[PDB]
């Protein structure tokens, strides 16, 4: 349930640049 | 990119000191007018010699 | 014994080992031949099962064939990787700089799937390098050495790091395959599943099972005792397979539309389609072996199975369940326990042929992905695989591997010993291997599985300790990259005599006591309570019934070099390793005497050393020479053997080979015929045997300071040969073609004396630094002369000669004759690089006497620089007037814990002296169990001791009691190893007896001249303004951060300013100061630094308003 911390991070790595 | 699997170097990277977040060894320009050698004792010699 | 030319060295073997030494070079020979698949290997592997003898190349064929289009309309295949003979002999390849290789032919075949027709060709795959018979390789004449790299294999890896914040063991697994994806079966903090897989962040097992075609019924059925399983299946919160499939698919490709067929058509490709997810065959083997799954069948199908994953989960849960061992259906129970990355059972060994096959695979990958490219673009029913083939990328990869690789390294041939030592080397750093800092310190440690496999002593003492070692002597390799080790299995209180090549894992199953055990002459033993190594690597007095394996022998945990230091078990590992790494740094003397004392290693070492020529066939000699020998094979046939004389090593040391026999002699096969450099009478020889005392004398032996008598110098006992090679090219410029000739620009005549007629100097001429080597010249171009120079020409009638003077002069500090001239010319059809037409290489030698400052060291790590070369007369000496050889300082001994050198010294004095123990009243008790014929000794007879099987101090004392006089009634040494001596300076006896004796020592490859260097002014930079660093050129010494901050501490500022300005950057100021010195005038003022202004411009150009204000 607390594994979602990567979700906030994973979103920003991808669409980055 | 180029050839040779190895990153780039902006102007930012030409900074001599350029210590970011870590204070590595310094390693300046290796001056002139010296000589190196192994060392040996001078037991006959005076102190100042 | 068991050696034909074995010179008689008596040893102190109190034991007897069943097995003798193995074939040390087999480590490379066998990998290489398997990669070959040579019939040698064919019968070899067949010796121990190996139903399918497959060469690495054969493996590559089967893993590559067939070759087919995605349409599947047409099919390509290979067969018969067949080697052709080498294109040239090894000597010729080396000399002419052609890399010793051989062609490659393949029975490749293409067929069109549409109709089906064979396209069989025997394709030249390319010329392929061939290992030396010394297990090395020659690239372009250069001689390298590949290294075997340590890696923990891919495998099912277990651990339960307790969440101390939760106080719960967190069992986990990371099954890392080759060319595959990762996966975790984690014991979460909750009673749940850590089913994060392929670097995903988290999964429930239920999603896998229904994704794997499993109902919750099927799971609880398969997993009834599975508590976290039942819990998660209650919290699975998703039902139906395809629901799990779609959830997996979306979470795997988030940012992607889910499709139903990708349920099976992605995962099966991810983990079961064995074309992009394939741990090694050895990986599959490790899997089944850890799990007893594929119990009785050969390894294949690197793709996985739900069988595998389910047994995985069962063992994992049971491990986080409280368990000891679980037998999977179809598998024997595996003991429930964790895994180790450090322990050898995971840490495999990528061998030479291994790495080669890796390169082959990576090349063939690119090649096939272009064949399939053309596979369609190629015209149909008109192509041939010849039309389909490109060997360019493969050969490119081959070349870039042999060259351009930290695993393909130059064979350090400073002597046969260190040459061997370079081989049999172990390192885990490299491509795939960890880099330096990324590895934790613990990998450097000495895990108890290392015992008997990797000698814990030999390793570089720099900042790579623990990163690189070598093999234990009697070790041997798994076909699967493991250490298969022999062992003496004991049965029924009786050691058998069946050697047992064991890995480390099975070792943990068992019970092994020590070779030094009171065996009752029969395998039977003496005492019940016996030392023994535990599965935890631990020792106890086992009752003498329980062991099933005994040590094969002592010193099974030693390295090669480590195998060559007597008394080794008496001194600290520190100085031990020091002397160890140093001993490879020995330098071949010209006389090459053997030490009085040694081990059993000194002969086997050379017989694997190779450079000593070995009798191929038993026979009678035919005729010798200083350069070769004609040999009479026993029936008709004969042969010569070209001595290598004055061959330049990779380090300037000579490489002569002198024959050691006579033309009327007769010898046997596998026998010594001519010593190499560091070889004497067949066995090793790394120095001389010298009588030394240990007093502190005059302070000259201060803090490792090492004194020397002139006697050795004038006796040439320390005499090195050095071979410096110089080379220069014949390029061609826009100004024209470079020129080489006696024709020169402005130059003396005498300086043009010892040249030949056509430039280059004459053979045999003495030379000195700066002297001309080769007269070469090129046009310089045209510029307006100075009016002054024009005036000098006018008054002197001297022409322009615009061609610039570009000759070859010897660099600094060099002299000695020039042996041979190596000359290459494009006009001669000498193949040369482009923009070149003529090449020449020169060979100068200089018979370097020993000189003060050079570094010597015994066989104990006990080392030091040469203190001072004292004359012979001014020397403490015997009562027989025999002067001492050298003197060492006692004060370095205790704090270094190196008594073994003292032991060696006493032993050497005894050896030189000779004895005859009076066994008149039976035997003196210490000599009781001592081997016979040691009861006397001819003076200066050679002897040896096994490392762990050495003489006792009481034995040595009883010896020293028996020390028969040299010539007269002459007991020069007390029973305490000392004696009274005379100062050749004073005239008096010293007040006390003094320790003395014969020691063997070496000479290191750190001569004074190699290090001595100074400079005032030389060739300034190109980027910066700065006269070149590097002792190859002048170079010099860098006054940086440590003694700046320092000078500030002193307070003296002007010197620092001068250094950092007029010795650093002031372009004008440099010549200014030079002028001022030349004129004898006060120093100019320090100008502005240059790099300062450079940084200033940089800061400017960074769009930065910059400026100084003077006021
Ligand atoms: C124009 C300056 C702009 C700001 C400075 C920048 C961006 C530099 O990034 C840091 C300063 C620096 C480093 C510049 C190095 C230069 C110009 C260069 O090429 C060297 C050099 O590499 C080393 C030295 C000396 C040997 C350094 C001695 C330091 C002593 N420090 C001390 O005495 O302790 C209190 O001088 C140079 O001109």
């Amino acid at each position: 349930s607390e594994a979602l911390r990567q979700a906030r991070k994973d979103a920003e790595l991808t669409a980055s640049a | 990119t180029g050839p040779g699997n190895r990153p780039l170097k902006s102007l930012s990277d030409l900074l001599k000191g350029k210590q970011g977040r870590f204070r590595q060894n310094l390693l300046g320009k290796r001056v002139d007018y010296s000589g190196r050698s192994v060392i040996v004792v001078g037991p006959q010699l005076k102190l100042h010699q | 014994n068991s050696v034909p030319g074995a010179p008689n060295r008596v040893s102190f073997a109190k034991l007897r080992e069943p097995l003798e030494v193995p074939g040390l070079l087999d480590v490379q020979t066998d990998s290489f031949e398997w990669l070959i698949g040579s019939p040698r290997w064919r019968e070899s592997a067949a010796e121990r099962g190996d139903v399918n003898p497959v060469g690495g190349l054969e493996e590559v064929l089967y893993e590559l064939s067939p070759i087919e289009d995605f349409s599947g309309s047409m099919s390509l295949s290979f067969s018969d990787p067949r080697f052709d003979d080498v294109k040239a002999p090894v000597d010729e390849c080396k000399d002419k700089d052609m890399t010793y290789a051989a062609p490659l032919f393949v029975t490749a075949e293409f067929i069109n799937n549409n109709t089906g027709e064979i396209k069989s060709q025997t394709v030249f795959m390319g010329d392929f390098p061939m290992m030396t018979e010394k297990g090395t390789f020659i690239i372009n004449g250069t001689e390298r050495v590949v290294v075997s790299q340590l890696v923990r294999s891919p495998g099912v890896y277990f651990d339960e790091t307790i969440d101390k914040s939760t106080d719960k063991t967190l069992h986990s697994v990371k099954v890392i395959p080759s060319r595959g994806a990762w996966l975790e079966f984690d014991v979460d903090k909750r009673d749940t599943v850590g089913v994060r897989i392929d670097r995903k962040r988290r999964q429930p097992v239920t999603v896998l099972l229904k994704a794997l075609g499993w109902t919750s019924e099927q799971i609880v059925e398969r997993f009834g005792f599975s508590e976290i399983m039942r819990s998660t299946l209650e919290k699975d919160n998703t039902v139906g397979t395809d629901e799990a499939l779609l959830d997996i698919y979306r979470k795997l490709r988030p940012g992607e539309p889910p499709t139903k067929e990708s349920a099976q058509t992605l995962l099966e490709n991810l983990f079961f389609k064995e074309k992009r997810y394939d741990l090694a065959r050895v990986g599959r083997y490790k899997v089944n072996k850890k799990l007893g799954l594929h119990v009785g069948e050969p390894i294949t199908s690197s793709t996985l199975t739900e069988e595998d994953v389910v047994a995985t989960i069962e063992y994992l849960v049971r491990l986080h369940e409280g368990q000891t061992t679980m037998t999977v259906p179809g598998g024997v129970e595996v003991p429930v326990e964790t895994d180790d990355i450090d322990h050898f059972g995971n840490r495999r060994l990528r061998t030479v042929g291994e790495l080669i096959q890796n390169q082959i695979r990576v090349g063939m990958s690119r090649m096939e992905r272009v064949v399939r490219e053309r596979m369609t673009t190629q015209d149909v029913e008109a192509i041939t695989p010849q039309t389909l083939i490109n060997i360019r990328p493969v050969v490119a990869a081959i070349k870039e591997f042999f060259g351009t690789s930290q695993l393909s390294q130059f064979m350090d041939q400073n002597n046969p010993l260190s040459g061997l030592t370079h081989k049999r080397r172990l390192s885990a750093l490299g491509p795939g291997g960890l880099s330096r800092e990324r590895a934790g310190l613990e990998v450097r440690d000495v895990h108890p599985s290392h015992y008997g496999r990797m000698c814990p002593i030999e390793t570089p003492e720099g900042p790579n300790i623990g990163l690189i070692g070598s093999l234990s002597v009697y070790a041997r390799v798994n076909p699967f990259g493991f250490i298969e080790t022999p062992y003496r299995k004991v049965v029924d209180g009786v050691v058998s005599d069946e050697i047992v090549y064991l890995t480390a894992d099975e070792e943990d199953r068992h019970v092994v006591a020590q070779a030094n055990s009171p065996i009752d002459a029969d395998g039977r033993f003496v005492e019940p309570r016996v030392l023994v190594r535990r599965k935890a690597g631990e020792v106890e007095y086992v009752p003498s019934s329980e062991v099933d394996y005994m040590d094969v022998s002592p010193r099974q945990m030693v390295s090669v070099a480590t195998a060559m230091i007597p008394f080794l078990e008496h001194d600290d590992a520190n100085r031990a390793l020091m002397g160890a790494n140093m001993q490879r740094q020995a330098v071949p003397l010209v006389r090459s005497e053997a030490p009085l004392v040694g081990t059993g290693m000194e002969l086997r070492a050379a017989i694997d050393a190779g450079d000593v020529v070995v009798a191929e066939e038993s026979g009678v000699i035919e005729e010798v020479s200083a350069d070769y020998i004609t040999v009479m094979h026993d029936n008709g046939t004969r042969r010569t053997y070209r001595m290598r004389k004055f061959a330049r090593s990779n380090h300037g040391t000579c490489a002569n080979q002198c024959p050691i026999v006579d033309a009327g002699d007769r010898v046997e096969a596998g026998q010594v015929i001519a010593d190499g450099p560091c070889t004497d009478d067949g066995e090793m020889a790394l120095g001389k045997n010298l009588l030394v005392a240990i007093m502190p004398w005059e302070g000259h032996n201060y803090e490792d300071a090492i004194i020397l008598s002139n006697r050795l110098v004038e006796e040439d006992v320390l005499t090195s040969i050095h071979i410096e090679e110089h080379e220069i090219d014949a390029r061609d410029t826009k100004l024209g073609a470079e020129e080489i000739t006696r024709d020169i620009p402005n130059i003396s005549d005498e300086v043009l004396a010892d040249l030949d007629e056509r430039g280059i100097v004459r053979i045999g001429a003495e030379v000195r630094d700066g002297d001309i080597l080769v007269g070469k010249v090129t046009p310089k171009g045209e510029t307006e002369l100075t009016p002054e120079e024009r005036l000098l020409r006018a008054i002197f009638g001297e022409k322009a000669r615009e061609v610039r003077d570009t000759s070859l002069k010897v660099p600094h500090g060099e002299s000695g004759k020039v042996i041979g001239i190596r000359v290459f010319s494009r006009e001669d059809e000498d193949e040369l690089p482009a923009g070149v037409n003529e090449l020449v290489r020169v060979y100068v030698a200089q018979k370097r006497k020993i000189s003060d400052g050079d570094k010597l060291a015994g066989r104990h790590g006990n080392k030091g620089v040469i203190g001072k070369i004292l004359p012979v007369e001014d020397m403490p000496f015997l009562a027989d007037g025999t002067p001492v050889d050298i003197i060492l300082n006692t004060h370095g001994v205790p704090r270094r814990m190196n008594i073994g050198q003292i032991l060696e010294t006493h032993l050497g004095w005894c050896a030189h002296s000779g004895w005859k123990v009076d066994a008149a009243k039976g035997v003196p008790d210490w000599a009781a169990r001592l081997p016979d014929e040691l009861l006397e000794a001819q003076p200066n007879a050679i002897v040896s001791t096994p490392v762990f099987d050495g003489a006792q101090e009481a034995e040595l004392q009883g010896l020293l009691s028996c020390t028969l006089p040299n010539r007269d009634g002459d007991v020069l040494v007390d029973a305490d190893g000392k004696a009274m001596l005379f100062d050749g300076r004073s005239g008096e006896p010293f007040p006390y007896p003094v320790t003395v004796g014969y020691m063997y020592i070496m000479k290191l490859h750190h001569l004074v001249d190699d290090k001595i260097h100074a400079r005032s002014t030389g060739p300034y930079s190109m980027i910066t303004q700065q006269p070149l660093g590097g002792k190859a050129q002048f170079g010099g010494q860098r006054f940086g951060e440590m003694e700046c901050w320092a000078m500030q501490a002193y307070g003296a500022a002007y010197t620092l300013q001068e250094l950092l300005t007029i010795k650093s950057d002031d372009t004008v100021g440099r010549v200014k100061v030079y002028e001022a010195i030349v004129k004898g005038e006060n120093i100019p003022e320090p100008g502005i630094p240059e790099s300062f202004k450079v940084l200033l411009k940089e800061l400017q150009s960074l769009c930065l308003n910059v400026e100084v204000l003077s006021s």
